[PDB]
């Protein structure tokens, strides 16, 4: 909203988006954590920072590789991989929702 | 990548082959319901 | 855009969204088909019909079940299931994109 | 469901465990590139 924001500040945001997105994922199965807070934080910044879904899409791919990678080496169940698919789809749908509501329609 | 180990709590949930995709509907389909 | 559209016409759209979404999926691996046409058709109607992502999300789940179902009974490789994940994520991202551009920003 | 058989051309593409998720980036990440 403000004047062209510096490039680093943008990366700083991304730095947070990577960790936040990641945090959302860890709390997806939280026992009491309000992932919504994680999702809201990501959803909030993504809209404000005008973050294209691409990063959300690409960033997810890299982290998703991180989990499947450990699963292969750690010899763990990869069934949990869906969580990333669910988190990725659920997350994108959430910000996609506000984008829809952020568009005034003639009445 | 940044600083720590990333797992996501692997092996924890049992899911279907199609896995519980979306399913949550997020409740945005209530635009046709009143 | 026009006056409240009847309920059936809406379903008619959905009827098309189900087939179109489906068509997009079949052509995802098209040899020459411009899936873009399928995606554009879905993307175009979804925006115009103010279709929430939910249906896109829910409708996908049902059809996805259809494929995995046949895979189990037909004893076929389920690796192709990803196509639906890719198609679902790619499709939602596409309409999510126009939603972003359909929002004028002060300059 | 409607009228016909739905398959999606099963068994055709070989994919990674994480499968080629997004990856296409759709090219919307070009907002930071000039």
């Amino acid at each position: 909203a403000m004047a062209r924001m510096s490039p680093a500040d943008k990366r700083k945001l991304l730095d947070e988006l990577r960790s936040i997105y990641r945090t959302i994922v860890l709390e997806y199965f939280n026992t009491d954590a309000k992932v919504n807070e994680r999702i809201d934080e990501f959803v909030s910044k993504a809209f404000f920072a005008d973050i294209s879904v691409s990063q959300v899409l690409e960033i997810h791919v890299e982290l998703m590789d991180t989990f499947s990678k450990q699963l292969k080496l750690e010899g763990r169940s990869e069934d949990i991989l869906l969580d990333y698919r669910l988190t990725l789809i659920d997350v994108i749908a959430h910000l996609c929702e506000m984008y829809r509501r952020s568009i005034p329609r003639e009445v | 990548a940044m600083a720590g180990i990333i797992s996501g709590t692997p092996t924890r949930i049992s899911v279907d082959e199609k896995t519980e995709l979306a399913r949550i509907a997020k409740g945005m389909q209530d635009l046709e319901s009143e």
